[PDB]
């Protein structure tokens, strides 16, 4: 058997109480400090060129030339409500699931209007080159291009901002990881592939471009829609030409050859809740309802194993090389070896790391006025990203209902996957309770891994880890 | 013995083509296995659905399908030979190759016997399945064009029965409906080119394959059925309100049974045809087990306990093949090359498709061949390779390079009324200008085919990536040396050139044209449920730019694969001058998809 490890029980006792924070990890420790004077030089340095990114909450408002829809036909409006009639007839002949159960199938349509209704609702960040694609409350994107490779200067730097009149209710974006520049964007409306010039990215090139007499751009919106299939995500190919799209309506993966724009249904019953690519690799996983399935590229099949998960939600990532895939479901992360003999047996399961609902006792020294505040951690995990570099793991929570805080803490693990695979958590990043939407790491970055943090108040914040290497 | 390096190549030769008619006339076969019993439970079921309903005697189910299919067998045999022929026929005008017709006069003057065959075999046999599916219920129809209706005239003492003579109603609505099922049937197999191949782009096993195209030749046979039995039976039904002012109930009763007949036939035709795309495009594998394997397939039980004893069942091999009078094959890659140089299509594009299934997911097949380049042989398969993709850039690159007014002169040195109408109608019906340039038409001809081509790109580049990415050293240094990667790019880059010039030369003729804004008729289409699966990987593209889209999509994105993860180990003294430039505008991500 293997067992489940409480590995983040003992550091705990690291986690930033009131008023300090934890601004980056240093030789090897995330310890914390209520001030940024008192930081290690090699920290305070890369914390003045790490510029924080604050994001508007503006609306695109409508110019009037803007390419709307062809106002849909009094036929087009029949052949819509038709449907709809035709679909709420198969939503009577569907069999009616279990509504004994609301009390734990109200809570994914309240995380679907909790993305919605964010200041942030997704980022992404193109593999190997520095951009990264932010969406906005109003289905606004914003593209920052970041030249330097320590990030000097950025203070001003103008996102392109991309909009469509498609462009709404944004539930999922990943840029294509091969060039030339592409985003995919999973709307209300299907998906949406920017299809991107250098000259709204590098300003220089656009006094070199012939364009520039006409100021005009070559960028341009592209849509993937197939008629009644949701995009709730979407993952792309080891090789940018295709993108599999997940739908928690559909008992499909959807997988678009994105050159001659043919889409493709691959059979998943309990439909899709994650999709998830291996960054070098014919491998991809795919949860839904309470499975996931991890999928062989070259045939189409999953050897007909399916991996348990405790909750309706699940998030995962895997490592640089694609050899480890992270799964996390409930209290708890799953690490499976995909790439070994084991591929045939489906991948093998390596550890299982427990983020259960913890607790502090806080350690009163003799201010004895001051209020004595319970702090809780772990519990239900939100997002999970592991480094490029293999060796860091990212996780953040959600609100348990002992804790106010939860989400204002990201936790950091140390991962080593030769001569054996293990786990070591090293500490919390926390800042002054800005309570996180979403974590990254940063492509291409010499000093060990760099982590972007989006916080709900509008702001994404770096974190540099500073690797101790050897001499 | 010896046998020659003649003796060898003769013995792959005689195997060679041996194994691929062996697999083309098995795979012909396949289809039929498939079809047949589908055709069975399709005709049971009509045999069911138009039988009387019986009186209360407990004759089971079985004997009463036995007792109207008992009646009727020399009819089943007759209509199940017409569905062999019209598979024989079609399997004889399909390919992997495209034509495109310059104007509307070669898409019916280039028409080669096969498709002639075709046409007159569908024309013929279609009405008799019709005719056949009418004769199956005890409601005798004819095809009298006139009928004797005796009715008794109470006008004497004795009721006298008088016969005047009717016009036979249901046999002009079985003529009308008859060339309403050849008429659309051909139509759609030669306006959309439902012969031409699509190769499906993931490997997503046969019987899912199936299972989708049953469930999409439903919906789309439904549909096309209903558009010509509404149609028909409206335009008819207009007919009988002004020749005869009465509508009989007996007319509606007759069309539901048509509709579900022209419904089963255009079902049968398109599952037919679909069951030989999905048989013929899947990959086949080129490797020295499945060219000198024989098919013996029953001893499976013990391969588990061999694998201890490796160098004696070597020998004992070699005692083996010298007793089967069988020379060796050394290399172990001969019947892949020999398909990607086959001057069949199907075999070279299969071919492709099997060197593009080594390059991503068979490193077993990988080391080989890169050992084939340490192993310092006289010249090594991926050399061949990849001369067969400098070939296929260079017969792209001078289909691609040739002048506009060597086309623009050939129209200056080279009915009417009625072909002035059919443009004029066909315009306006099918959304689509059939007015053309001869220039945009075999740009269009050249870039069409590239599937092959396209497949080589991914499968060069996949390879060249396919080293580096094991944390190898010895086959980089080999792809250096052997000038690979140089090789993978200069054609690549010349060929992106002349795509990246050609859709601008061509911009200039593509007006925005105030309706090629494709409303693709949204009422006809969204009416019907023809929510198409986008028309077959590439049908006829109403335009040259779609294409160069798919040709530039796919070589900057592989040039990007190779240059993000070796373009630092590439020195551009290994380019020409006027490529340096162009190569740090890939190396850097200094381009787009669209100048």
């Amino acid at each position: 058997m293997i067992e489940e490890h409480n590995c983040f029980e003992e550091f705990i006792n690291t986690a930033a109480i009131g008023e300090q924070q934890v601004y980056g990890e240093y030789k090897s420790k995330l310890d914390s400090f209520t001030d940024e004077s008192k930081l290690p030089y090699e920290l305070l340095l890369e914390r003045k060129n790490l510029v924080e990114l604050k994001i508007s909450d503006e609306e695109y408002k409508k110019s009037e030339s803007a390419l709307k829809t062809p106002n849909p036909t009094l036929l087009q409006k029949f052949q819509i409500n038709f449907y709809q009639t035709i679909e709420s007839i198969n939503q009577v002949f569907k069999p009616s699931s279990s509504s004994s159960n609301q009390s734990s199938s109200s809570s994914s349509s309240n995380e679907d209007d909790s993305l919605q209704n964010k200041k942030i609702k997704v980022m992404s960040w193109h593999p190997q080159h520095r951009l990264l694609a932010v969406c906005n409350k109003n289905d606004v994107i914003y593209i920052y291009y970041f030249p330097n490779q320590d990030m000097y200067g950025m203070g001003n730097v103008r996102p392109l901002t991309l909009w469509f009149e498609l462009q709404s209710k944004v539930y999922d974006i990943q840029w294509k990881p091969f060039l030339p520049y592409t985003l995919a964007v999973a709307c209300e409306n299907g998906i949406i592939l920017w299809e991107i010039d250098i000259s709204d990215l590098k300003v220089e090139l656009k006094r070199t471009s012939p364009n520039y007499r006409i100021n005009q751009s070559s960028t341009c919106a592209n849509i993937l829609n197939y008629p009644y299939f949701l995009s709730n995500t979407i993952t792309w190919s080891s090789n940018g030409l295709q993108l599999a799209c997940g739908s928690t309506n559909h008992s499909s993966i959807l997988l678009w050859d994105v050159v001659s724009r043919v889409p493709t249904f691959i059979p998943r019953y309990n439909g899709n809740s994650l999709l998830v690519w291996s960054p070098k690799n014919d491998y991809l996983l795919s949860c839904g309802g309470k499975t996931c399935r991890i999928f062989d590229i070259s045939k189409w099949d999953y050897n007909n194993k399916e991996w348990p998960m405790l909750t309706n939600y699940q998030t995962g990532s895997w490592n640089g090389k694609g050899e480890y895939l992270a799964v996390a479901s409930g209290d708890r992360i799953q690490f499976i070896q995909c790439i070994n003999r084991a591929f045939e047996s489906g991948g093998e399961l390596m550890y299982v790391e427990k983020t259960s609902t913890y607790r502090l006792q806080n350690v009163g020294g003799s201010g004895g006025g001051s209020s004595s505040s319970e702090l809780f951690l772990g519990g239900h995990i939100k997002k999970i990203a592991w480094s490029p570099d293999s060796q860091r793991l990212a996780v953040i929570f959600y609100l348990n209902s002992k804790s106010r805080n939860n989400d204002t803490y990201c936790a950091i693990y140390k991962i080593k996957t030769y001569p054996k695979f293990s786990v070591t958590p090293r500490g919390f990043i926390r800042s002054k309770d800005q309570s996180i939407q979403s974590v990254s790491f940063v492509p291409n970055y010499k000093k060990g891994s760099l982590l972007s943090i989006a916080y709900n108040d509008g702001t994404i914040k770096f974190f540099p880890l500073l690797y101790q290497y050897k001499q | 013995q010896y046998f020659e390096k003649q003796q060898i190549a003769d013995y792959i030769d005689k195997t060679f083509e041996k194994k691929i008619k062996e697999w083309k006339t098995w795979t012909f076969s396949s289809v039929f296995i498939i079809f047949l019993p589908l055709l069975l439970f399709q005709m049971l079921f009509l045999s069911f659905m138009f039988s009387p309903s019986p009186k209360s005697t407990s004759t089971s189910m079985i004997s009463v399908i036995l007792r109207t299919t008992g009646n009727h067998i020399f009819g089943i045999i007759l209509y199940v030979i017409g569905q062999l022929i019209l598979g024989a026929s079609y399997h004889s005008i399909c390919s992997v190759y495209r034509q495109v017709p310059a104007s509307f006069k070669e898409q019916f003057t280039v028409l080669s016997i096969p498709h002639l065959i075709f046409i007159t075999l569908n024309t013929l046999i279609q009405p008799l399945f019709l005719y056949f599916f009418f004769s199956i219920p005890l409601n005798k129809f004819s095809l009298s064009s006139i009928i004797e209706v005796c009715y008794q005239d109470f006008s004497e003492t004795i009721p006298v029965a008088k016969c005047e003579l009717e016009y036979n109603l249901f046999f002009y609505l079985f003529v009308l409906s008859c060339i309403g099922l050849v008429c659309s049937g051909l139509f759609r197999i030669y306006s959309n080119q439902e012969f031409v191949y699509s190769f499906p782009k993931a490997n997503i096993p046969t019987f899912i394959q199936i299972k989708s195209m049953l469930y999409n030749n439903f919906w789309i046979s439904f549909y096309t059925s209903f558009y010509l039995f509404f149609l028909g039976s409206f335009l008819l039904g207009i007919l009988f309100l002004i020749l005869f002012k009465t509508f009989t109930i007996q007319i509606l009763i007759f069309s539901i049974k048509l509709w579900c007949f022209t419904f089963a036939i255009i079902f049968q035709n398109l599952t037919r045809n679909r069951l030989f795309e999905i048989y013929f495009t899947r990959g086949l594998r080129f490797t020295l087990e499945t060219f000198n394997s024989v098919t013996f397939d029953s001893s499976n039980s013990q391969q588990q306990q061999q694998q201890q004893q490796q160098p004696q069942q070597q020998q004992q091999q070699q005692q083996q093949t010298l007793f089967d009078n069988k020379p060796i094959i050394e290399n172990g890659s001969i019947f892949l090359l020999k398909a990607i140089y086959s001057c069949d299509p199907l075999i070279q594009a299969l071919g492709w498709k099997d060197f593009l299934h080594l390059s991503k997911y068979s490193q077993p097949r990988r080391t080989y061949l890169y050992r084939e380049m340490s192993e310092l042989l006289d010249q090594p398969s991926i050399l061949k390779i990849i001369r067969q993709y400098e070939d296929q850039i260079n017969d792209l690159s001078l289909k691609l390079s040739c002048p506009r007014e060597y086309y623009e002169s050939l129209n200056s040195g080279n009915g009417n009324n009625i072909e002035k109408i059919i443009k004029k109608t066909l315009n306006f019906i099918s959304g689509v200008k059939f007015d053309y340039n001869l220039y945009e038409c075999e740009i269009r001809q050249a870039l069409s085919n590239t599937q092959s081509i396209l497949w080589s790109i991914e499968s060069i580049g996949s390879l060249i990536v396919s080293a580096q990415i094991n944390d190898d050293r010895e086959t980089m240094e080999l792809l250096h040396r052997y000038q690979i990667p140089q090789k993978f790019l200069i054609p690549l880059f010349q060929i992106l050139a002349l795509i990246d010039q050609l859709e601008k030369d061509l911009s200039h003729q593509i007006e925005l044209d105030k309706f090629t804004i494709n409303r693709d008729y949204y009422f006809l289409k969204s009416f019907s449920n023809l929510i198409e699966p986008p028309l077959n990987c590439l049908g006829i593209l109403k335009t040259s730019r779609p294409h160069f889209r798919i040709f530039k999509l796919v070589g900057k994105n592989m040039i990007s694969q190779v240059l993000e993860t070796i373009g630092h180990q590439i020195s551009d003294i290994s380019f020409p001058y006027d490529l340096r430039t162009t190569l740090n505008s890939y190396r850097n991500g200094e381009f787009s998809i669209y100048q």
